[PDB]
């Protein structure tokens, strides 16, 4: 369980804030924690401890025992199942379908696929119109904007994706070995 | 009770996201013969 | 199937141990999510060092070196030509100079000029698809076939050899 | 809602606002469920 | 997602016979016979000649027992008649190159096979 | 360069055919032929590859041969695969008796 | 607290807040329902 | 592809058609608004040859109409993706080629056209040939292309298509 110890240190300093990490702190030790104890070391808010074990108990990272003195014990999954939504909006945000390099008349700020363009196309300037106004077209631009997001995003995915699949690796290493 | 509900065996309050993925794994055949048509 | 993982779209490798990379005209790597993630977005545009793909050159192969990639495949399409054996030479030190000059093109193929290579090989796949090089892949075709020959017979022989002593102690 | 969930709120503002938006949500189909104090704009007039 | 690489018709292409163009060609002008007789009526469509103009500028074969030696040529082979259509408006002449133009038939036959028909094709046209 | 190219070979084709999952017996002419069509290395090169690991690991000064002791046995296999037929016999075996959960494909000629 | 008490500690300078990871946390939509982790293996699969 | 299938099609006729004569002019109406107006959904109609069967003429209540089913056989035009056809060059610019096949029209992206074929808008003709000119490919040119993708809007169909593709060029 040592390793699953190494592995909380690091999602505290990966995860959890101050308010978080200092009550996550007294959850190392495994051997015997009372509500009583650990509000009095902690001299937190009695209602706002509350919150904080309420939290924790959501995350089931803590199993209440009624010895009423209580114990609390690791039950958090989400380290993998967060890598593992972290690789699912990887997925599904980060990439563009397509190029879509429509046409847009800048005038109208209407938006047109190479398709709607064609049909305008007109072949005495050998470029392409725009339908109600004859205003030549641009590039998709803001219009659309799956791309720029995409675009934007298909970088700060990827930065996330090599810091996650070091933590998956770490995981792993670790849930591998208990089997 | 009112715009909530609960359920004790340990009384917790039922959240909708919780009963919708509850719901969301029924195959197309007991919720056919419970009734509702899946189509 | 545990190499150090795709570089493109990183998931292949390191989860599947199921797969298989393609290598370039340059040569370096390719899993098939590359491919495809690879092809919907150029179609011949190598993932760093950007080499001018000809055809959208791929090749989908197992191993974990690309110089070994493409050492095997241009071994081949060499040794598809220079098909002159021990039998076709008077002599053994011909022989074992014509397959190290064999291995010099494959050499000179991989990194040096392929102008006099391409030269070396019109003059000697002329003077040799005249009566030689046709010969050999005749000639290889039925030592291929007669390989799988022998092996199915080694596989009747061993089918026969269960069977019998199964109907000897059944009888 | 979007924004006080979008940056982790104490997570008890949560269902007093989870409560407000359920009112408000079954409070436009169908008013006249007993229970469920009524909602009003004008002069004593009840949502229609 | 509708490609003929993949080979996705519509369901309701199980009944639709083929033709290429010479047997479109063959008909046009029988419309435009049409148009001889069958008097007091108005002029022809825009698309009519439209395509008869392209597909007659250009043919694949010259007449009748032509193609229908052709399509008896293709009879006992063991096709989707698909195939037949495809390369009867290509006029290929190297095996691998109609394996180039189809993405489908590597695997089927012999190389050398198809380019026999691709032979008899070239045996059959006469070029000018 | 090239005798690592040719151990190289001999290495990735002898890891691949370990890679199967049943037990498989062959006669060393089968394994020469499944060589010598998929990765194509012919039979005197492959008799000769223990007399050149010996001339080269001779040649490049190197000190401590206990380092070496795989590949030298992988080079004397070689051997014996380019020697000897009728007489003996490889068996492949994907799993042993005493080894649960845990990969142990080996090869005894 | 603001003014109820306040408590001086060392949590390290070794943390990582990472990108979005606030906007991460907002997207655990299954919560306690289980069979997620059956899910995540056959996702990885 | 053409094809010749069957699909079907109804009528509406004014009670002043009525009398002697009335099954004929159901055929000319007929022709009229069923041919040389192309649909999205089944292809191009071309031209139709027969007219299986007419059903019964249901009138419908008030509007005095007079509705008959009609049951056909036409031939009828539509192409797919992937599909290589022979076209020929209509306008020549440096965004592309375009060539047009019957009545579809059709564009050449210039990516998709080999680079030996450079654009040439220098020659009075736009045109796109090789530096050597051992090919000129300009307007009115027949040349084999490759559908990369398809299109049908109200009546008038295009295609993309690429020249990257082996065997393509001039036919
Ligand atoms: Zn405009
Ligand atoms: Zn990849």
């Amino acid at each position: 369980p040592a390793a699953l110890k190494r592995l909380a240190k690091y999602v505290i300093r990966g995860f959890y804030g101050i308010e978080h990490a200092l009550a996550l702190d007294i959850l190392i030790r495994n051997s015997c924690v009372k509500e009583e104890d650990m509000l009095e070391l902690l001299k937190f808010d009695r209602k706002q401890l509350r919150s904080v074990l309420n939290n924790l108990k959501g995350d089931k990272f803590i199993k209440c025992r009624m010895r009423y003195f209580i114990n609390y014990r690791t039950l958090v999954n989400v380290v993998k199942y967060k890598l593992d939504h972290m690789r699912r909006r990887i997925e599904t945000d980060e990439r563009d379908s397509t190029n879509r390099a429509s046409f847009k008349c800048p005038v109208c700020s209407s938006t047109f696929t190479d398709l709607e363009a064609n049909q305008l196309f007109d072949p005495m300037t050998g470029t392409f119109r725009c339908t109600f106004c004859h205003t030549e077209v641009e590039e998709d631009e803001s219009a659309m904007p799956k791309k720029d997001a995409r675009t934007l995003l298909a970088r700060f995915n990827e930065q996330i994706e090599p810091i996650y699949a070091l933590l998956r690796e770490t995981e792993d290493v670790n849930l591998a070995y208990e089997i | 009770s009112g715009l909530e509900l609960y359920a004790e065996w340990k009384k917790i309050l039922l959240s909708p996201e919780r009963v919708h993925e509850i719901f969301k794994r029924i195959s197309d055949e007991e919720c056919f013969v419970l009734g509702m048509e899946p189509r | 199937m545990d190499d150090q993982g795709c570089p493109r779209c990183k998931t292949t490798k390191y989860r599947n141990p199921s797969l298989k990379l393609m290598v370039n005209v340059c040569g370096h790597t390719l899993c098939e999510s590359c491919v495809d993630l690879l092809f919907v977005r150029g179609a011949g545009n190598c993932p760093e060092c950007g080499t001018p793909l000809r055809k959208s050159n791929f090749r989908v192969q197992l191993f974990e070196d690309p110089t070994v990639d493409k050492e095997v495949e241009i071994r081949k399409k060499v040794l598809k030509i220079y098909n002159k054996r021990e039998e076709d030479f008077p002599s053994l030190r011909e022989y074992n100079d014509f397959l190290e000059e064999v291995e010099e093109i494959v050499f000179n193929l991989t990194n040096n000029v392929d102008l006099d290579n391409t030269k070396k090989k019109m003059e000697i796949y002329q003077k040799e698809n005249k009566d030689v090089i046709q010969k050999n892949k005749l000639k290889l075709t039925r030592e291929q076939e007669e390989l799988e020959e022998a092996l199915e017979v080694e596989r009747q022989e061993n089918e026969q050899r269960r069977l019998f002593i199964q109907k000897e102690e059944q009888l | 809602l979007r924004r006080n969930e979008q940056n982790g709120a104490a997570a008890h503002v949560i269902a007093e606002d989870v409560k407000l938006l359920q009112f408000h949500v079954a409070t436009m189909v169908d008013n006249e469920l007993p229970g469920l104090p009524r909602a009003m704009q004008k002069s004593g007039r009840p949502l229609k | 997602e509708e490609d003929a690489s993949q080979l996705i018709f519509p369901k309701e292409f199980e009944t639709a016979e083929t033709l290429l163009n010479s047997e479109v060609h063959m008909l046009l002008e029988h419309r435009k016979q049409q148009n001889e007789s069958a008097e007091d009526e108005q002029e022809l469509s825009e698309v009519f000649m439209k395509t008869l103009n392209y597909t007659a500028r250009f043919s694949r074969f010259k007449n009748r027992e032509t193609i229908a030696s052709v399509r008896s040529l293709l009879l006992q082979k063991k096709l989707h008649k698909f195939e037949l259509a495809c390369l009867a408006n290509l006029c290929p002449e190297t095996a691998e190159e109609s394996k180039a133009l189809i993405p489908s038939l590597e695997g089927r036959f012999e190389d050398e096979e198809l380019q026999q028909i691709l032979d008899d094709i070239q045996t059959k046209r006469s070029f000018q | 360069e090239h005798f690592l190219g040719f151990l190289r070979r001999l290495l990735e084709y002898v890891k691949w055919r370990l890679r199967v999952q049943h037990v498989v017996q062959e006669s060393p002419p089968a394994f020469l032929s499944g060589l010598a069509q998929r990765v194509c290395i012919q039979r005197k090169p492959l008799r000769f590859c223990a007399e050149r690991l010996r001339s080269l690991l001779h040649t490049l000064e190197i000190t401590d041969l206990a380092d070496f002791s795989p590949l030298t046995l992988l080079a004397n296999f070689a051997t014996l695969v380019s020697t000897y037929a009728k007489g003996f016999t490889i068996i492949i075996e994907p799993f042993d008796d005493r080894t649960p959960t845990i990969a142990n494909p080996i090869l005894h000629f | 607290p603001d003014k109820k008490k306040i408590l001086f500690f060392n949590d390290k300078s070794c943390q990582f807040s990472v990108d979005e990871e606030f906007q991460k946390l907002w997207r655990s939509v299954t919560v306690d329902s289980m069979d997620e982790e059956k899910i995540e293996e056959y996702l990885k699969r | 592809m053409f094809y010749h299938i069957s699909l079907e099609h109804e009528i509406l006729l004014h009670p002043r058609y009525f009398g002697p004569n009335l099954l004929n002019t159901v055929k000319q109406k007929l022709f009229t608004e069923v041919e040389g107006t192309c649909t999205g959904k089944y292809g191009f109609v071309i031209a139709v040859t027969t007219i299986d069967n007419i059903g019964a003429g249901v009138i419908q209540p008030g509007r005095g109409f007079v509705l008959y089913p009609v049951k056909y056989k036409a031939i009828v035009f539509r192409p797919f993706k992937g599909e290589v056809v022979d076209a020929v060059v209509t306008q020549v610019n440096k965004v592309g080629l375009f060539t047009e096949i019957g009545p579809m029209s059709c564009f050449i992206s210039r990516h998709s056209i080999p680079s030996e074929m450079e654009f040439d808008p220098n020659s009075n003709p736009p045109c796109y040939k090789t530096m050597d000119e051992d090919i000129v490919i300009q307007q009115d040119d027949e040349i084999r292309l490759k559908i990369v993708g398809t299109r049908v809007d109200k009546n008038d169909i295009f295609a993309i298509g690429s020249l990257m593709d082996d065997y393509l060029g001039l036919v």
